[PDB]
Parts: structure tokens; sequence; C-alpha cells
């Protein structure tokens, strides 16, 4: 179980660690988060009190170093930071938790909810997909843009998610142009799987991350690749029986997870609708169909 | 975006371009069974695709055969369609390529679009208008040539005859319309006001009868009164 400690609090701020939140009012005594647990990627993220606008946050693997948050009063925010120093570190974790000033992960023990968030998610991959190499973490906020955005403006903050687009060359087979728009099984098993991700698993964490950014940080491209991502899946006729199924519960514990209030904002009519009752896989996504029909019944 | 009657010159310009409709690629007759079901039988049919500054229609007529072990032929149609266009697209020297290709009906776009993807810089665009090119079958020796097909076949046509000679492609293409619309709305009234006078023919190499300016004018009153008539008789009036 590892520890995120705190400079200062010096703005008022709402802070979330992966699915949880809680207020800081501005000056209180709020030194870090502790009993993290080790084994999968976080996201400590900000929402400042003044300004609503710019949710902003870090992905981090507490594996790969020991990371801080600090308040930077020229650029207006708190800035992960590593620390190369393993015994000042440890010296600083262990004065804030005798003086008890930091939040603890509040994880309920049957709860594998954030597991079934990120079960394919990677710092590694993370880190290729936002690209700032001298750092072992990853910042995104709401409003960055991905390449295929970009494409239709500043590229070194931009999010490279894998492009998709189905009326592209990629996409389809000269020859095959009808049989490849309408069943894009090619483009998801040789182009996608096969040539770029390499696996199904890499897929799914792209697909993972890119849920994330959309739900805590409201990004809208990652909102669109999330969307185009399931569409691939759900348009061909062709997918791998276990990939369907760990996508069933992928989106399961995706939709269980959304906010009932941000449910109008982040998810496409068009394509829950396809995918559910008129592509390939309308039968094959049974828990996830539940879920929707349950708590979602409006957009359908 | 979209042509409509706010941008209806734009037609008549000299930036190339293609009307493609694909009204009468796939034609059937519907009829009864021995066992009293239903089944459809098949026709030959066609791509009616139009440069309307020119009048150069180029007719891909659709034989039956391909049809021939296929399923979901309504769709297959569309794709059909946009093969074949983008085939005639490639066939033409760069000089000739259309600049923009407009489809009369929006299911058409997404086939086109693909099958076009070799040629980013033309444009494929939708209408807004509900234009009456479907009643190309109606043109006698335009019916004639797609019936008698025994494989696939390209026929050029110029669809104005000679009246380039003496009218802009504007007045042309509006007395295309017009022509159309009264062969859509009352196709053997039509075909009357067109061959009543037996003095005036259709030369062999024309589709339509060697009115003078004249008698355009009257025809043209002619064909308006009948649509006229039946848009008041239709909505009852
Ligand atoms: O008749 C028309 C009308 C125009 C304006 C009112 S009717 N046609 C065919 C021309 O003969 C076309 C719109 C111009
Ligand atoms: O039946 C007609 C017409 C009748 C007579 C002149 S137009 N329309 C035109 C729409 O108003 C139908 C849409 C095809």
């Amino acid at each position: 179980m590892n520890t995120v400690p705190f400079t200062s609090a010096p703005i008022e701020v709402t802070i979330g660690i992966d699915q949880y939140s809680f207020n800081v009012k501005e000056n209180q005594p709020f030194h870090g988060i502790k009993d993290i647990p080790i084994g999968h990627v976080h996201v400590i993220h900000f929402q400042h009190a003044d300004n609503s606008s710019m949710r902003y946050g870090y992905w981090f693997d507490c594996r790969m170093g020991n990371f801080y948050i600090q308040y930077d009063p020229k650029d207006g925010l708190y800035k992960m930071m590593e620390e190369r120093d393993g015994a000042k570190f440890e010296n600083i974790v262990h004065n804030f938790k005798e003086r008890q000033m930091m939040v603890s992960y509040p994880k309920i023990d049957e709860d594998d909810t954030w597991y079934n968030l990120t079960e394919f998610v990677q710092m590694d991959k993370i880190r290729k997909i936002v690209r700032k190499d001298e750092n072992q973490f990853s910042y995104v906020d709401s409003s960055m843009t991905t390449v295929q955005e970009n494409e239709l403006s500043d590229p070194a903050h931009s999010l490279n998610y894998t492009v998709i687009n189905f009326k592209s060359r990629e996409a389809i087979r000269p020859g095959h142009e009808m049989e490849d728009f309408l069943d894009k099984s090619y483009y998801l098993n040789t182009v996608m799987l096969q040539g770029i991700f390499k696996n199904s698993s890499n897929y799914f964490g792209e697909l993972q991350f890119a849920f994330l950014n959309a739900m805590f940080f409201g990004n809208y491209g990652s909102s669109l690749q999330w969307h185009a991502m399931i569409e691939l899946i759900c348009s061909s006729a062709t997918v791998p029986k276990h990939m369907l199924d760990k996508l069933d519960e992928i989106l399961y514990y995706q939709i269980k997870t959304l906010p009932e209030q941000y449910s109008d904002i982040l998810l496409n009519e068009r394509v829950w609708n396809i995918c559910l009752y008129s592509s390939f896989q309308k039968n094959s996504l049974h828990n996830t169909e539940k879920i929707m029909e349950n708590k979602y019944p409006e957009l359908l | 975006g979209a042509m409509n009657s706010s941008n209806y010159a734009e037609l008549f310009n000299n930036d190339i371009k293609l009307f493609v409709d694909d009204t009468n690629v796939y034609r059937v007759t519907v009829h009864k069974t021995f066992e009293g079901n239903v089944a459809t039988k098949a026709i030959n049919g066609c791509i009616f695709t139009l440069n309307p500054k020119t009048g150069h229609l180029f007719l891909k007529i659709i034989h039956t055969s391909v049809w021939a072990g296929q399923k979901r032929l309504s769709q297959l149609a569309k794709w059909k369609t946009a093969e074949e266009v983008s085939a005639l697209v490639r066939s033409l020297p760069k000089e000739e390529q259309p600049k923009q290709i407009i489809v009369t009906r929006k299911a058409m776009l997404d086939p086109l679009e693909v099958h076009m993807l070799d040629f980013p810089n033309i444009a494929i665009r939708p209408t807004e208008l509900r234009l009456p090119f479907s009643a190309a079958m109606s043109i006698d020796k335009l019916s004639d040539v797609v019936m008698k097909a025994t494989e696939p076949q390209m026929v050029l046509f110029n669809i104005y005859d000679d009246w380039l000679d003496r009218i802009s492609s504007y007045t042309a293409f509006s007395r295309l319309t017009l022509l159309l619309r009264a062969l859509k709305t009352n196709e053997e009234s039509a075909k009357m006001i067109l061959l009543s006078d037996p003095t005036i023919t259709i030369k062999s190499y024309h589709l339509w009868p060697s009115f003078t300016d004249e008698q355009w004018i009257t025809i043209e009153s002619q064909m308006r009164d009948l649509i006229l008539t039946e848009y008041g008789r239709k909505y009852n009036v």
C-alpha cells in the first residue's frame, strides 16, 4: 500500500483518487493519500472550487517511483513530481502518517470496481498515448485533443489514441468495399488486432483508458475513441468468443460506474442503440444490455 | 453541402459535375407463385449518370444476371451503383473527371464515398430536391435499349438532343426536369402531348421531337398545365 503525499493545499479543490473524491478547503492541513492499492494504475485528479473549468489529473503507478503533489502558484495548479531521494520520501510519509494528516484510499474489501475498470490498462501504454517521457506519470485534462481530432493544434499536448476511421483506405480493402464496410471483421482482426495492437488485451486497455479519461475529465475526444472502439467490435461479424465475453464485462462495469447525471453527455445514442439492437453482436452483450435497459432506458 | 434551390445555378458553371440516380437500378415485378405465395422477378435496370451542363448521359445498363444468387438486392443495388460510377470515373481522363458527384438519394452517399476513397478531391453531395430522374425509363428509346440488353452494357446519349445550339444549359435542364416531371406525374397524357402532331418527328439520333422554339413554348406550357392540374387534382383543388 503506497502513499502520495501533498506539500500543502493552498487553494480549495475537490480531489479525486480513482472513483473516490473529497473536498479540501483553502489552506486546510491536507497532506495526501495513503493506503493506495498496489497492482493497479491510479489517477489523482483535481477540480478547483473557483474554476470548475478544467478538470485535470495524473495517471501513475506507485511501483514505478515515489510521487508527490505540490501546488504551483505560478501555473496555478497542483503538480505531480517524482522524489528521487528515497529516504527523504519515507521520512516525509512516516511523519505525515504519524500526524494523521492523510486520507485513506477507501476501498471496500468486496469491491472489485477499480480492478474491473483498469484490468487491461498499463502505465507503459498510457505513456505512449500521453507523450512526456521525462516523467513516469501522465497528465490529462478536459481540453486536450486527440491526434485524430487534430487532423480535422499543439502536437505535444495531444492524446495519441489509435486512429479508427470506418471510411478510410485502412478500413476498406480494394475490391471489398461493400463487404468491409458492412462487416468490419477485416479491419478489427487483421488491421487493428493483428497489425497495430498485437492482441486483444492492448485493445481493451486503450478502450478502458479512453473511457476513464472521458468520465473523469469530460474529455470529448476520449469519449469519441471509446465509442469508436466499441462500435468496431460490434460491427464485426467475426470476433473471438473470449473477446465478446470480456467486452460485455468491461462495458458492464463502465456503465455501472458512470454517474447517472452524466449519461446525457457521455453516452452516444446512435452507437449504443446500434450495438445493442442492430449490430452483429446485438445478442452477445447480455450483461451490458441488461444494465443499460435498467439504468438508461431513456437513451434507448 | 447539399444541393438545393439556393445554389441552383451552380449546376451550370464550369466545374465538371455528375448527377447519379439509382432509382431504376433494381427493378422487379411482383407476382403470385403456384402455392399462392408472392415472389419477385427482376427486370433489366440502369444507372442514370448525367452531366447537367453538357447533357451527356452515361447510361449503364444493369442486366438481371448481376442479381443471380445474391441476397439483400436493394442493398446490393446501391453498392453496385457506386462500383459502376467509380469505374466510370476511373475510365475518364483526369481532365474529364468530375469535381462533384450529386446523388439523388441519400442512401447512395456512403456506398459512393467508400468506393471513391481513391478520389479524395471529388465531393460526394446529396440533394434536397425530389428530382424526377426516375422517369427516365419513360423515354422510349432509353427504355428500349435497357429492356433489349442481353449483357451488361454502357450506352451514351445526349439527353438534350441539339438544344444547346439554341438555349443555355440552364434552360435545357429546366426543360428536361419539366418533361420528366410530366412523364412522372401522368405518363400517358405527357406522351400524348409530345407526339400528338404526326408532322413533328424524332430524329434517329435524338430522344425528343424536333420542336421549333415556338413549339417548345407551347409544349412546355402544356406540360405545366398537366402537372398543375394533377398537383391541384391530387391535392383535389
Ligand atoms: O417551368 C419552370 C418554372 C420556372 C418558374 C416557374 S415554373 N421550370 C421549367 C422551365 O420551363 C423550371 C424552374 C425553371
Ligand atoms: O405527387 C406529386 C405531384 C403531383 C403532382 C405534381 S407533383 N408529388 C410531388 C410532391 O408534391 C409527390 C412527391 C412525389
